[PDB]
Order: structure tokens, then sequence, then C-alpha cells
């Protein structure tokens, strides 16, 4: 039942769609961080602390 | 909504009606036969039968009628002090070589 | 041949003859019926091969792949019908005429006697499967994967095409007994390099070669059970059955060529098994780790020495048998959760245990474990690359490891632990699947109990 | 994984290959229909297997 | 006094010995608390579909779905030709290969040499 | 005090294994016993000369009775 | 585990786990009980030391200090309680439990084998049937529109009714299963 | 046991040492010995009996196929089929008799080695020099020949063999 | 093998360790006494009292239960849903 609007998407680039991405991935914005943009092919899934 | 679509229908459970069930068909019966010719003949035909046929297959590929020549040449060429081993495979004088 | 070739014929008719709900009964009984006959053909020779007649020919290199594949085609079919049963019947009977021309293009397949005929017969194989995948896969992604398939087959295949007419053309015949007796050596010169290079890029394509792989697991992973099984159980295997075949004609050059692709069959060995520990979908991980054995085979092909290629024959074989199973395996649990995702069904030890013993003995013979004729095989390919260098032992020997490492973490993650609380509709196993899991393994140790064979023609 | 298979063989054969090919597509297929314009090139294509086939 | 913790990537920082959990500003106490919601309503959601007495099957996780499709589908498409990743697809996918070429190939230069030169033990060497 | 222990369903597992063998030991019985009663009463042939003027058929080039056959 | 956390730890909470743990290393270390009896009378004596002090940021300062001296000073190889996280016979009886719905999967045979079992199951399957709508009527009729701001649960307020979302809780499968 | 022939599979004469024990003490390997006698040879004996009782009522032979020597890929002319194949086949049935005859020798030597024991590396001398002319005539005829080996492979070994003990000879007589 | 807990055990377990407790006047402790409103004891004295039940009883009690238990009742209630003791 997941939507198309609740995805991973590309990169974001804007306040607007970090701010999106946070709420899309059931996080704060001000916790929400993604990896940098070296093309990786990571996209806007967020960076979480590497811990186990 | 974009489309009259038909909702996603519930997983059916074939234990509910035919609580018995072997899983082959709908139908009682014919899930019974089903299973009873599936097991019949894979298991009892093909696995026993091919397997005894199998093992049982006439040495075509001459294993020990190769080792029985192998024993007739050995015991000639030790009963006459013959290498056991030729040292050519073909007759030196049938080959011309290239001056 | 004929004899086994017209009750495939006969199967169609039948099929498309038989009540509505007697489908699945008359294809599965006919299918054991005709394997049955099939296993006369393991009753060959130690000087030559069973020449039937001018267009079909037996060896002890074609009898195994075909009792394989008659005996994968019910199989199948009870797989088929576990995943099929809303299907209409004229659906049905489709389905089940696609699985039977598959069966009769391969025994044509590895009967043929000419390189022609064995070319049309292989790339035939390709539009049922095409059609299988691409019309019952369920999810969106089939249809890419089944364009990837095709083209990365074609692409491989045509420059095999014009090789094979200059190669008539240059020599008279393609018979494969008049090319073995005529045979030559083929001179290093650019012209020789590249008919080696289309022969044998065309069967690397199919086997694949690491780094022409990627339609595998995109096939593999999308395509229905049934799809699964035969791609990975028998298809494989025409790349080296066809590379068996036509290195009659390709040498010496063979000892200069087959650097690239040993370097790149070894290193993507060790690749695709890393990538086998890091996988997060259970069909992607059986589908790599096809390709890491493949790359093993491929090894043994180029090397091509009498240890090797009876080793290769051994693991083709042993491969095909293991990896139908692992799929049917991974395709119970999907019916379960209806996710191919690895973590979330688990405990499934605790929720089904006669399941649990299946998982342990294919992941079992997954690995090397001795006696297997898994284990023989890979054993075989590892002493002759010992002969040909001493340092393939180390990339063997790394292989082994990471492959007892995925294959146990594979077991532990699907079976172990304790079950995902919320998923409360696993029913008891069937004893359909049951069945089929028994009726994968059981001949895997018979063929430990008789190795000879399946070990091909230089035993 | 990443780096290789889904990213860089990914990225060689079949991308690269299918890009040319959608490229060239539009290319060839990008006409507006014009006879002035195609007759020009028949003209261009009359010259050039005059002069340059012998 | 004591010898201080050194924290590695594998052998992390303990929570008592973070500087920062001893500085605790206001702002931090609310973060806590929006977090803190942010799992009791993913809790309520769960438990609620968890107990319903007439659910059978699967609790679907977009978390998880989300996860196993960055993690497959979603990076070529967010994959772009940088210096860096060129130069590390260039040397993790070319290196190894003609790293073992040369070794492979020096290898059976010598073996072949010796073997021409006829002073290299085959004797028994029956099986090849 | 005896406590209910909570445990999946055994019973299909049971019945799975319970065909199984009935069905390789309803052809495997009579075939061992069938081996058995051939190796027991009719002997492996020994190896002979072949008498001048006759020609064996390859049945007769074989060993094992059910080889022959 | 059975009750629900909070947003933070105050700092009462945080000195008190400290105790809990120094004192747990100390009779790890101090392995006899007479010596344990001693050393562990002295640390409450620190303890008891630094317990009126009115300046927080010297609390926190003291707290943050014997945390240090704490890590320096652990046991490398604490006791652990066999059924703690840590222990040796940690989730050792996980797999020998087995849930309710792969109860009512079983044949009619083997659920003959038990009637009386499974007519109080039965009684027992009814009640949770009977009460999920006042259950999720009580829950969505105390929520604060915004969400459920903790984990905490409310008991049942009637006379006829259940605490809400209590099925898994009640019916979770014994320590000790087989 | 006449079921093999004692020349292509030899043994020594075997030398056991007469009891001479020295103690009042009872043997139990002669005690076990006995009943094992008793126990279990006596009742396989008579089964043995029985079996072969009932073998020699219903006694049967089998041959040994004989194969002609046919014309070798040396007298084949080129791409003569029919004569190329016999020729291959033939030269294919020599290759499995080598094979075979290796065997045996190595099979002499693993017996040698186990039934001398502790002075096996004297006393297997014989053995250990007829598996190193065996092994090496099998060697030098079928060693390096690929796995799409041939009658016209093997005869292009020979032939590349004769020139350079030809030439060897020739420099040697230089 | 070992001999199944009850409810009475269990009190009689918990009230004898809190009956060897210094600091409580064994005459006036009962089953429903609160630590620190009417047995006069303070945070690190419950501490300590958990520490003596963990120990009594073999397993671990967490922090985050155990700073509600402020009554022998509640302890024994505790104990008995974790051990699941139902007599
Ligand atoms: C002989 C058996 C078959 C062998 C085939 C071998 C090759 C032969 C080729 C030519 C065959 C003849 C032409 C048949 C046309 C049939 C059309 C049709 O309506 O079929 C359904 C029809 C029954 O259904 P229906 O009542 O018409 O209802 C149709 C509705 O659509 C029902 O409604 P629905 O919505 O449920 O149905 C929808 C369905 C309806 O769609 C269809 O029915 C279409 C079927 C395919 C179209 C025809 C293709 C012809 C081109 C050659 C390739 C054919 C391969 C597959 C053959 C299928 C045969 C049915 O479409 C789909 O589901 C879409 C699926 C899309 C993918 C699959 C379709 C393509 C498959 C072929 C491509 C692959 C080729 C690979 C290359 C190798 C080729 C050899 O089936 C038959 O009538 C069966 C025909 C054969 C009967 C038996 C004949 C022999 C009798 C005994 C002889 C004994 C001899 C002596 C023995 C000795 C002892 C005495
Ligand atoms: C034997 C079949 C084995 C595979 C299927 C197992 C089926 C199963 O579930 O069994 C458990 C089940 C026991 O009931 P249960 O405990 O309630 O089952 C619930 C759980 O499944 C209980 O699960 P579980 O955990 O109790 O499972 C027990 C067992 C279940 O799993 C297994 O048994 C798998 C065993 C194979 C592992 C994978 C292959 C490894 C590589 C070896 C391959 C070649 C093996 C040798 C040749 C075999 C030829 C057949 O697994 C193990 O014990 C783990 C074994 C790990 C490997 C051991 C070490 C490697 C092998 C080393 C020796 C190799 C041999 C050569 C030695 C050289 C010197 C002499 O078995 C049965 O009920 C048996 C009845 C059905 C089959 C027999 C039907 C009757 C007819 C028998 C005679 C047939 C001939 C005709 C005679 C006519 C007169
Ligand atoms: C109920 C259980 C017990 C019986 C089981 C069923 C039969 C088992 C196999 C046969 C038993 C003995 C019959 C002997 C017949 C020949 C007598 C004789 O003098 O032979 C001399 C000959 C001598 O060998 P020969 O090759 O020199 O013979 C020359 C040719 N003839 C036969 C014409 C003389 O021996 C045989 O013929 C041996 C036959 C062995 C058995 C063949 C395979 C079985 C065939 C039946 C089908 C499969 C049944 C398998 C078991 C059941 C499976 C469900
Ligand atoms: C409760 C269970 C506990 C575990 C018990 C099982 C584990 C024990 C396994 C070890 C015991 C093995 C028993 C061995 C008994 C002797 C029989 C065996 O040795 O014979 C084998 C015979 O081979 C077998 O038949 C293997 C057959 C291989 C399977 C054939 C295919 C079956 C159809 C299924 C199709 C699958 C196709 C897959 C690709 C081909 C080997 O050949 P051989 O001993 O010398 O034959 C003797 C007869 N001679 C003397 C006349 C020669
Ligand atoms: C872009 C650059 C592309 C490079 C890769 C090549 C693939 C494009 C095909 C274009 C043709 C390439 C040249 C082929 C060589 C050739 O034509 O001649 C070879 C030789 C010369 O013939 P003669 O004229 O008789 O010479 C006699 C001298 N007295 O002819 C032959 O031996 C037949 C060889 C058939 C050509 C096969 C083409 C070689 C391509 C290698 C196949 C690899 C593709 C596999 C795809 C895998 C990916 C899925
Ligand atoms: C040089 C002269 C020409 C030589 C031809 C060489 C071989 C041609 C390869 C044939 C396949 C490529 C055909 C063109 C593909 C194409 O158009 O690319 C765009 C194409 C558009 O697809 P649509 O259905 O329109 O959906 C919209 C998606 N945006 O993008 C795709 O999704 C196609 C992806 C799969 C393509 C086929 C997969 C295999 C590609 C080549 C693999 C084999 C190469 C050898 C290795
Ligand atoms: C040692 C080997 C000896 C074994 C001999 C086996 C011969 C066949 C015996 C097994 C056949 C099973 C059925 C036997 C008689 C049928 C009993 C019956 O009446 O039940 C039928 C059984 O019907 C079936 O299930 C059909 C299966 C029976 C026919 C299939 C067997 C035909 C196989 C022919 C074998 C010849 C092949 C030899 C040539 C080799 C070809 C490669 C009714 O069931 P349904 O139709 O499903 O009920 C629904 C109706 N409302
Ligand atoms: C012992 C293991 C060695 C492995 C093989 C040996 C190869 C050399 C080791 C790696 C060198 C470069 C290989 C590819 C690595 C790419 C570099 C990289 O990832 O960073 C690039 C930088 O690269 C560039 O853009 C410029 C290209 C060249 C710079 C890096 C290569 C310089 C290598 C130095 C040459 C060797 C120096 C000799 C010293 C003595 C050695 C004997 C991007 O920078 P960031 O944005 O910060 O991303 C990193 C995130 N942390
Ligand atoms: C951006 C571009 C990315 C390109 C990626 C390429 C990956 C590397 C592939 C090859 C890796 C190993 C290389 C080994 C090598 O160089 O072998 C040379 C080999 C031996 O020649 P040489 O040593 O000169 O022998 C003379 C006698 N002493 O020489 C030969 O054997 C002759 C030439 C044989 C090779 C012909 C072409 C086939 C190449 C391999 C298959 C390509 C397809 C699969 C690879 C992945 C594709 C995605
Ligand atoms: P109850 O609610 O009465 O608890 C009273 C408390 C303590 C909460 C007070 O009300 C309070 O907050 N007091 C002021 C804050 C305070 O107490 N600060 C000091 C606490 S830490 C302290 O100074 C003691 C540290 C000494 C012990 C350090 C432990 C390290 C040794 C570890 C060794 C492990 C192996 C031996």
């Amino acid at each position: 039942h997941v939507t198309k609007d609740m995805f991973p998407g590309p990169y974001p680039k804007t306040p607007e769609e970090r701010a999106a991405a946070a709420k899309k991935y059931n996080m704060r914005v001000e916790d929400y961080e993604p990896y940098p943009d070296d093309g990786m092919g990571y996209g806007d899934y967020p960076k979480l602390p590497d811990r186990s | 909504i974009r489309l009259q679509e038909d909702p996603d229908p519930e997983d059916e459970n074939l234990y509910e009606k035919n609580p018995d069930s072997h899983g082959y068909d709908k139908d009682p019966i014919v899930d019974l036969w089903n299973m009873r010719v599936v097991f019949f003949f894979g298991f009892s035909i093909v696995l026993v039968l091919g397997s005894t046929f199998v093992a049982y297959l006439p040495d075509y590929r001459m294993q020990e009628w190769a080792r029985r020549e192998a024993e007739r040449l050995v015991k000639y060429r030790e009963a006459n002090g013959l290498p056991l081993m030729e040292s050519n495979c073909f007759d030196p004088n049938k080959i011309q070589l290239p001056e | 041949m004929l004899k086994i070739i017209i009750p495939t014929t006969m199967l169609l008719p039948m099929t498309w003859m038989s009540k509505h709900n007697m489908i699945w009964i008359n294809a599965t009984v006919h299918s054991l019926l005709i394997s049955l006959i099939s296993l006369s053909l393991l009753n060959q020779l130690g000087e030559n091969s069973l020449n039937f007649s001018l267009t079909f020919f037996s060896d002890s290199l074609s009898a195994p792949l075909l009792v394989l594949t008659t005996w994968l085609l019910p199989l199948m079919l009870m797989a088929s019908q576990s995943h099929l049963s809303k299907e209409t019947t004229t659906r049905k009977k489709l389905y089940i005429t696609m699985l039977i021309l598959l069966q009769l293009f391969l025994i044509m397949t590895f009967t043929a006697t000419e390189l022609i005929l064995f070319y049309i017969l292989f790339e035939a194989t390709l539009v049922p499967t095409l059609i299988i995948i691409t019309r019952w896969g369920n999810q969106t992604e089939r249809l890419n994967a089944g364009l990837y398939f095709l083209f990365y087959t074609l692409a491989g295949s045509l420059p095999l095409l014009v090789a094979l007419v200059y190669i008539q053309n240059t020599t008279g015949s393609l018979n494969f007994l008049i090319i073995h007796y005529w045979s030559h050596p083929l001179s290093n010169s650019w012209s020789n390099i590249f008919m080696w290079l289309a022969c044998i890029m065309a069967f690397m394509v199919k086997m694949p070669l690491y780094g022409l792989h990627l339609w595998l697991p995109k096939a593999h992973v999308e395509a229905p059970i049934a799809g699964s099984m035969v791609l990975a159980a028998v298809l494989l295997k025409l790349g080296g059955y066809g590379m068996m075949r036509i290195t009659t004609i390709l040498n010496p050059l063979t000892n200069y060529m087959a650097y690239p692709f040993l370097m790149l069959s070894m290193w993507g060995m060790i690749m695709t098994s890393s990538i086998c520990l890091r996988q997060t979908d259970l069909k992607s991980l059986i589908a790599y780790s096809s390709v890491s054995h493949m790359a093993l085979v491929i090894v043994a092909i180029m090397i091509q020495t009498p240890w090797s290629f009876m080793g290769a024959t051994a693991l083709m074989i042993a491969h095909g048998l293991t990896s139908s199973m692992l799929f049917c395996l991974a395709n119970t649990n999907y019916e379960r959760v209806h996710s191919r995702t690895m973590i979330l069904a688990r405990g499934l030890q605790t929720l089904l245990p006669l399941m649990a013993t299946w998982w342990l003995v294919a992941s079992l013979t997954n690995l090397a474990l001795p006696p297997s004729i898994n284990l023989i095989g890979e054993l075989f390919i590892i002493t002759a690359s010992f002969s040909w260098s001493n340092i393939t032992i180390i990339l063997m020997g790394m292989n082994m490891m990471i492959t007892a490492l995925y294959s146990l973490y594979m077991l532990i993650t699907t079976q172990r632990g304790k079950y995902t609380h919320h998923i409360n509709n696993i029913k008891p196993s069937f004893t359909r699947e049951n069945a089929l899991m028994a009726l994968h393994i059981l001949p895997l140790l018979l063929l430990t109990l008789n190795p000879k064979m399946i070990l091909g023609p230089l035993y | 994984s990443s780096l290789l298979d889904l990213i860089w063989l990914e990225t060689i054969l079949p991308k690269t290959t299918s890009f040319i090919q959608m490229k060239m597509s539009i290319m060839v297929s990008n006409q507006k229909g014009l006879i002035k314009l195609y007759f020009l090139s028949f003209l261009i294509t009359i010259m050039i297997s005059m002069t340059l086939f012998n | 006094s004591f010898p201080k913790y050194k924290p590695s990537r594998l052998a992390t920082l303990p929570a008592t010995l973070d500087p920062a959990e001893y500085d605790i500003s206001p702002e931090t106490r609310k973060a806590q608390a929006e977090r803190l919601a942010i799992r009791s309503r993913l809790k309520r959601e769960y438990l609620l579909q968890y107990n319903d007495p007439n659910r059978l099957g699967v609790i679907e996780d977009p978390a998880l779905i989300r996860w196993t499709y960055a993690r497959s589908a979603n990076i070529y498409p967010n994959f772009r030709p940088t210096p860096k990743t060129s130069l590390l697809g260039a040397l993790f996918g070319i290196g190894p290969l003609f790293f073992w070429y040369y070794v492979f190939k020096t290898d059976r230069d010598k073996k072949e040499k010796l073997i021409q030169e006829g002073k290299l033990d085959q004797t028994f060497n029956i099986s090849y | 005090k005896r406590l209910f222990i909570i445990k999946p369903s055994g019973f299909y597992d049971r019945r799975f294994l319970k065909l199984m063998r009935f069905y390789i030991l309803l052809t495997g019985i009579p075939v061992a016993i069938g081996i058995t009663l051939v190796n027991v009463f009719i002997g492996e042939a020994e190896l002979a000369d072949i008498p001048e003027g006759y020609v064996p058929e390859h049945w007769e080039y074989f060993k094992h009775p059910i080889s022959r056959w | 585990a059975f009750s629900a956390p909070a947003a933070y730890l105050t700092h009462q909470q945080k000195v008190l786990r400290l105790y809990k743990r120094a004192l747990r290393h100390l009779e790890s270390w101090c392995v006899h009980r007479d010596k344990y009896r001693y050393f562990a009378c002295l640390m409450r004596a620190r303890f008891d030391e630094h317990k009126n002090e009115k300046d927080m940021v010297k609390a926190t300062q003291l707290l943050r200090q014997a945390e240090e001296e704490f890590w320096y000073g652990q046991h490398p190889q604490p006791y652990i309680f066999p059924e703690s996280p840590g222990g040796t016979s940690y989730e050792r009886y996980e797999c020998y439990k087995v849930p309710e719905w792969c109860l009512d999967d079983w044949h009619p045979s083997e659920k003959a084998m038990y009637p009386d079992y499974f007519a109080k199951r039965e009684q027992w399957k009814r009640l949770r049937r009977e009460s999920w709508e006042r259950e999720v009527k009580q829950l969505q009729e105390e929520t604060p529109p915004g969400g459920p701001r903790t984990e905490a649960l409310p008991p049942a307020r009637k006379e006829g009714d259940l605490p809400p979302l209590w099925w898994h809780i009640v019916t979770r499968p014994r320590e000790r299963p087989m | 046991p006449d079921s093999w022939d004692k020349d292509v599979y030899p043994e020594p004469p075997r030398r056991t040492p007469a009891p001479a024990p020295q103690t009042s003490l009872p043997n139990p390997v002669t005690y076990l010995t006995k009943i094992f006698d008793l126990l279990v040879d006596r009742p396989v004996t008579l089964a043995r009996e029985f079996i072969e009782q009932q073998h020699a009522k219903n006694r049967y032979y089998y041959y040994h196929r004989e194969f002609r020597r046919v014309p070798d890929i040396t007298e084949c002319e080129e791409k003569d089929i029919l004569c190329m194949f016999e020729a291959e086949m033939q030269w294919r049935r020599d290759y499995k008799v080598d094979q075979e005859i290796v065997n045996i020798i190595q099979e002499r030597l693993k017996a040698c080695q186990q039934r001398e024991g502790e002075s096996y590396r004297q006393n297997c001398a014989k053995e250990l020099e007829q598996f190193t002319q065996v092994s090496k005539a099998f060697q030098d005829r079928y060693s390096d020949l690929g796995a799409h080996y041939s009658a016209r492979k093997c005869l292009a070994k020979q032939k590349q063999r004769m020139l350079a003990e030809r030439k060897a000879a020739k420099e040697a007589a230089a | 093998d070992a001999p199944p807990l009850t409810l009475e055990a269990i009190k009689d377990r918990v009230l004898y360790v809190l009956k060897l407790y210094d600091k409580i006047d064994p005459e006036k402790l009962s089953v429903n006494s609160h630590f620190m409103k009417d047995l006069g004891l303070d945070s690190l004295d419950q501490v300590e009292i958990i520490m003596a039940m963990e120990d009594e009883f073999g397993f671990e009690i967490p922090d985050i239960d155990a700073e509600k238990l402020m009554c022998p009742q509640e302890i024994v209630d505790y104990i008995a849903d974790k051990k699941d003791v139902y007599e």
C-alpha cells in the first residue's frame, strides 16, 4: 500500500526537499542528514549513526 | 482513484475447506489422486527402478575388459622380459621423418 | 532419440485435450514416464558416442544433461501448480505448453550433431523463456529483465552464427564428428583471434562470464518459479556444453586467448561470493551463487585438461540440482509472506521444522561438503587449476571460504533466531512442497553413490 | 555490489549502448516532414553518388 | 588523573563518557520529547495493527520497503560519474585483474622456461 | 500439574514422512527381495574361454544376471 | 522492560544507575562477601558524602568525573546473571516459544487430543473478539489530537472492559515453554 | 586363491612365527579367537556352502571380448575418414589398457609398502623402479595431449620426440 | 527439575530479606509498607534493596522497572509476573 511518494528519491537540494525527506523517513528535520552528494547512489537516504 | 479497479483479493488457504489437504488442488479427490500419482510414479517408479537400473547397467564402458586385457599384457610382458609399458605408441618404421 | 522426442510432442496434444482439472496430473505423470525412458541414455560407451542417426547423437556429456532436463520438467509442473491456482484453464495450458516446448528444444539442443542445428535450437530456447518471464512474472521489472536477457544472449550469439557459417564454408562441414576428426591447428593471426572471440563470447555470455552477468540476477529474480528453476538448472549449462564442444577447433589458440577469461572468472568468482555475503534479497543471493559456480566451470573449460572437464561436468549437474532446490525453498517462503526480503521471515525452524531440514540439506550441498558431487566437481577443478598454476589454489580457497560463509549466513538468517511476531499466517508445509524438496535432494545423494555417471566423456 | 555491479558494469555496456541508440533514434526521427528539406537532402546525395563513386 | 578513552569507529564512545550528555539545553529536552513522540506514534500504529483480532498476514513495513529499495533499485538513478567514482571504479575493477594477470603470466612463463630447459621435476606427474 | 505445550502442527510433516517411506518401500522392498533371490539362486557367470567356432552375444559377454538381462 | 521509557533520564536516575553499576562491578572485583560488604559501605559513604549538594552544575560535574572513574576502573569481565542480556543462558529458550496462532493451525485429530484445552481457548478467543471495538474506541477517545506523546497505555475505566491492547501481553509464551 | 593371477599380483611367501608362550596365564586373544570361530565363522561358512550349492546347479559362462588389430593412424591416408575412425578407436582402447597397466603397477607398489611395514624403504625398491619406468613411459606417451586428445595429436607428439632424439644423436656423434 | 515457585514462597523470601535488612524494623514491616513513605528509607536504600532481591532470586530487574517497586507486595507481583507464577 506504499505510494510512489514514499520511496527514496534524489539528493535533496532545497530545504523544502530536506523537510519532505525528513517527514518521509519518520525523522526530525533537525536530525535528518543525507549522505554527501558524491554520486555514489545513496540519494536522499538518511545517514544514521554508524553503531550496531 | 484513477481507475475502476478490483481490490486486492485475500490469500486463499487450502486447509480451511480441506483440513487433510496435500496442497495439489482445491478438490479433495483430485488433490488426493495428484498426491498419489506423484508419490507413486516419482518415488517408487523413477527413484527405485531407475536407481536399480543404473546400478545394474551392463559394463559397456569396458572397465573390466580393460583390466583383464591389462592383466594379460602384464603377464605376457613380464614373462618374456619385455618392458611393461612400450616406449612408443606407433611404429617408427611406419613413421617417415623428413630429411 | 525419437523415442524421447515424440513423447514430448505428444505431451502437447494431451495437455490441450485433457480435462480442466486433470492437466497437472496428466502432465506430471507423463513427464515422469518420459524421464524414466530417458534414463536409458546413461548406458554409454568408452570409445565413442551413441550415433543414433545422421541428425542426433548422444555422449557421456549429453546424457546426464538430458536426464536432468527430463527430470526437471515435472518438478517445474509441481511448483507451477502451486503458484498458478487462480489462472484460467487456457492460460494454465499455455504455461504448460511453454514448459513442454522449452523441454523439447533443450532435448534437441543437447542431442543435435551439427553446430548449426545446435545453434538454431539453442537460440530457439529464448522464446519460451522470455514469454514465461515477461508474462507470468509477478513484479514490474519482469519486462526489463526479459529485455536484458534477450539482448545479452543475442548480442553474444549473432557473431557465433557468422563464425559458424564461415567455418562451414571453409571446411565443408559443421558435423561435430567430422570437425573432430579433421581438426587443424588455429594459427596465431588476427582473423583467427576474432573467430575464437566470436565462438567463445557467445557461450561466455550464455554462461555468464563475470561482467556479462547482470541479465542473470535480473531474469532469475523476476521470473516465476518454473522460469527460475529452468534458467539456473539447465539454461546456464548450454554455455558449458557449447564451450566444451566448440573448443575442438580452437586449439592451440585457446592457450593464449584464455588469460582474460580466466582472470575475469577467478576474480569475479571472488567478487560474486562477496556480493552474496551482503544481499538483502534471497533470490538475488541464490542467483549470485549460481554466477560464482559457473565462473568455476568456465575456469575448468578454459584450462582444458581431462581432469578439469570431468570436474566441469560434475559441477554443472550438481549446481543444476542444488540451485533448483534452493529456488524452490525460497519460493515456498515467498508464497507464505509475499516478499523476497531475507530478514522479514525468521524463526522458520520453530514454525516449520521439516522445511528447516530441507534448507539445511540444500545449504550443505551448496557449499562443497564431501562426498557430494558438488565437492567432487569443485575439487577436480581445483586440482586441475593447481596443475595450471599454484596461486589458483589461493583464489579457490578464498572462494570456498566465502561460499561456506554466505550459505550458512542464509540458513541462519532465514531459519534460526526468533520468529517475526506479526507474521501470523505461516501455515504448515504442504505434502506437495515436501515431496518437491525430496525429489530434488535424493537424486543428488544417489549420484554421490554412483559418480562415474556424471563425470563426462573424459572419464 | 554497488560500485561495480550496480554502477559501472551497468554503465559500460548496456546503459551506454542504450543511450547512444536512443540519441541516434531521436536524431533520425526528429524531422518536420518538409519536402523542401529532404529533397535538398536528395540533391546532396545525388551529387555525392555521382562524384565520390567511380 | 585517569587515562582517557579514545573512541574508534569499531569501538565507539560510551554514552556516559560523551561530553554532550552533561551539557543539556532546553532545546535538547524538546528535541528528545519530539523524538519520543515520533516513536510513540509509530508504536501506537504498529500495536493497533498487531493486536487487531481480524488481521491475518504480514504487517507491511514501509521502512523496510524503503531500505530494500534504496539498497538496490535507487542506486543507478542517483549515480553520477565523478572523479572519485571513476577512480574508485577503475581501481577496484581493473587493478585486481591486471595484478592477477601479471602474477599468473609470470608464474607460467617461469614454469614453461624450466620445462623447455629440461630441469623441472615432472616425474610421477601423470594426472593433469 | 502438567502444562499444555504450544507447538506447531506436526501432523503434516509426519504424514509426508509416512507416505514417503511407504512409497519408497512399496517398490524398494520387492526389488531388494528379488535381487537377493537372483543373487542366491541364479549366481553370477564364470569366465570361460570362447569355444572355437562359437560366436557369443553381448549379454554373454556380461557377467551379472541382471546386467545380462 | 514492562515499563514505558520517558524522554530523558533525570539527574537522580543517572546517579542511581551509576550507583548500582558501580556496586555490581565492585562486587565483581571483590569476590568474597565480607570484602564486598566493606567496600560497598565505603562506596555508599562516597555517595552520601556528595548527597547534599545545591549547585547542580557541581553535581553534574561530580557525576561526570565519577563516570570517567568508573569507566577506567570497571571490571573487564563483570558478573552477569545467566538470564540477563550478556549472560550464558540468555535467549536459550527462544526457539521453544511458539504462538497460539501457530496453535490454531492444528489438524482436527490433534485438536481432538485436547478437548478441554481448546474449549477454554475458544472462550478466550470470544473474549478477545468481543472487546476489540471498545478497546480501539477507548484508545482513540483518550489520545491527544497531536497523537501519543508517550508509549504508556491506559487501563480499563469501566466494569465490563479490558485494558486496551492486552492480548499479546497476556498470552505471551511462558518463560520455560517446553 | 585361484581368483586372480599370482604372477600379475605377486605376494611373497608368508612367514608366520610359531607361538612360544612363557606364562601360565591364559591367552585372551586365543580364547576370543575360539569364540569367534564358534559363533561367526561356522555360521558364515555354512551359509556360503548353501549358496555355493545353489550356484552350482545354475552354472553358466561369460566370455572375454577379443578385438583384432586394425591399421593405425600412421597407415591411414589423410582425411580418409573410415580408416581414421578405426585407428582412433583402436588407439583409445590401447590408451585404456595402458591406464589399467599403470593401475596394476600402482597396486603392487601400495601393497608392498603396507606389507613390508617398517622396512619399506629398502624392501620395496624393486617395485619403486618398476613404477618409475612404467610411469615415465606412460607420461612420455600421453603427458600433455589435452582434453581433446587424439591419435593424430599423439602421432605429432611422437614425431616431435623422434626429431629431438635424432637431433641429439647427431650432435653427440658430431 | 527445580521446584516451581509459589506466591507464598516469593512473599516469604522477600519479607525474609527485608527483615534481615538492618534499617527496617522487623516489627512494623508489612507486605504493604512503603520504603520511603512509611519506612523512611531513600533512593540509595531502595537500590540496595532491589539488588538484594536480585541476589536472592538469581535474576536481574532492569533499572527502568526497579525504580518503581516501592513496596514488598509490588516486588512480589513483579517477580511472580516475570517468573510466570500464578499460584
Ligand atoms: C497440438 C497442441 C499444441 C501444440 C503447439 C505446437 C506448435 C503448433 C503451432 C500451431 C498450433 C495450431 C493453432 C492453435 C491455435 C489455438 C488458438 C486458441 O484459441 O487456443 C485455445 C484453444 C482452446 O481455447 P478456446 O476455447 O479457443 O478459447 C480461447 C479463449 O481465448 C480463452 O479465453 P482466455 O482469455 O482464457 O484465453 C486467452 C489466451 C488465448 O490465446 C490463445 O489461445 C493463443 C495461443 C497462441 C497463438 C497461436 C500461435 C501459433 C504460432 C506458432 C507457435 C505456437 C506455440 C504455442 C501453441 C499453442 C497452441 C494452442 O491468450 C492468453 O492468455 C495470452 C497469452 C500470451 C502468451 C502466449 C501465447 C503465445 C504462445 C506461442 C508463442 C511461442 C512460440 C515459440 C516457438 C516455437 C513454436 C512451435 O486451444 C485449442 O483449441 C487447442 C489446439 C490443439 C488441440 C489438439 C490438437 C491435436 C488433437 C490430437 C491429435 C492426435 C494425433 C495422433 C496421435 C497418435 C494417436 C492417435
Ligand atoms: C515378490 C517379491 C519377490 C519377487 C519379485 C519380482 C521378481 C524379481 C526378479 C526375478 C526373480 C527371479 C526370476 C528368474 C527368472 C529367470 C530364471 C532363469 O533360469 O534365469 C536364468 C538366466 C540366466 O542368465 P542368461 O543371461 O544366461 O539367460 C539366457 C537367456 N534366457 C533367460 C532366455 C535363458 O537368468 C536370468 O534370466 C536372470 C533374470 C534376473 C531378473 C531380471 C530383472 C527383473 C525382471 C522383472 C521386472 C522387474 C522386477 C523387479 C522386482 C519387483 C519390482 C516391483
Ligand atoms: C533413516 C535413514 C538414515 C540415513 C541412511 C542413508 C545414509 C547412508 C548412505 C550410505 C549407504 C549407501 C548404501 C549403498 C548400498 C550399495 C548400493 C550402491 O553401492 O550401489 C550404487 C549404484 O548406484 C546407484 O544406483 C546410484 C543411481 C544414481 C541415481 C539414478 C537416477 C535416478 C532417477 C532420478 C533422475 C535424477 C536425474 C539427475 C541428473 C542425472 C553404486 O554402484 P555399485 O555399488 O558399484 O553397484 C553394485 C551393483 N553391481 C555390483 C552390479 C555393479
Ligand atoms: C513395478 C511397476 C508396476 C507399476 C504398474 C503401474 C500401472 C498403473 C497403476 C497406477 C495407475 C493409477 C490408477 C490405476 C487405476 C485408476 C484407479 C481409479 O479408478 O481412480 C481414478 C484415477 O484417475 C486418475 O487420477 C488418473 C491417473 C490414472 C491414469 C494415469 C496412468 C496412465 C499411465 C500409463 C503408463 C504407460 C506408459 C508406458 C510407456 C512409457 C511412456 C514414456 C479416478 O480418479 P480421478 O479421475 O482423479 O477422480 C475424479 C473423477 N471425478
Ligand atoms: C595500499 C592500498 C592502495 C590501493 C591501490 C593503490 C592506488 C593508490 C591509492 C588510492 C589513490 C587514488 C585511487 C582512487 C581513489 C580516489 C580518491 C578519492 O576518493 O577522493 C577524491 C579525490 O580525487 C580527486 O578528485 C583528484 C584525483 C587524484 C587525487 C587522489 C589520488 C592521489 C593519489 C596520490 C598518488 C600516490 C602518492 C605517492 C606517495 C608515496 C607512495 C609510495 C575525491 O575527494 P573527496 O570529495 O574528498 O571524496 C572522498 C571522501 N572522503
Ligand atoms: P535518593 O533519591 O535520596 O538519591 C539522592 C540523590 C543522590 C539523587 C541526591 O538527591 C542528589 O541528586 N544529590 C546531588 C547530586 C549528587 O549526588 N552528585 C554526586 C553523585 S556521583 C558521586 O559523587 C559519587 C561518585 C563516587 C563513586 C564513583 C564510582 C566509580 C567507581 C567504580 C568502580 C567500579 C569497579 C570497582
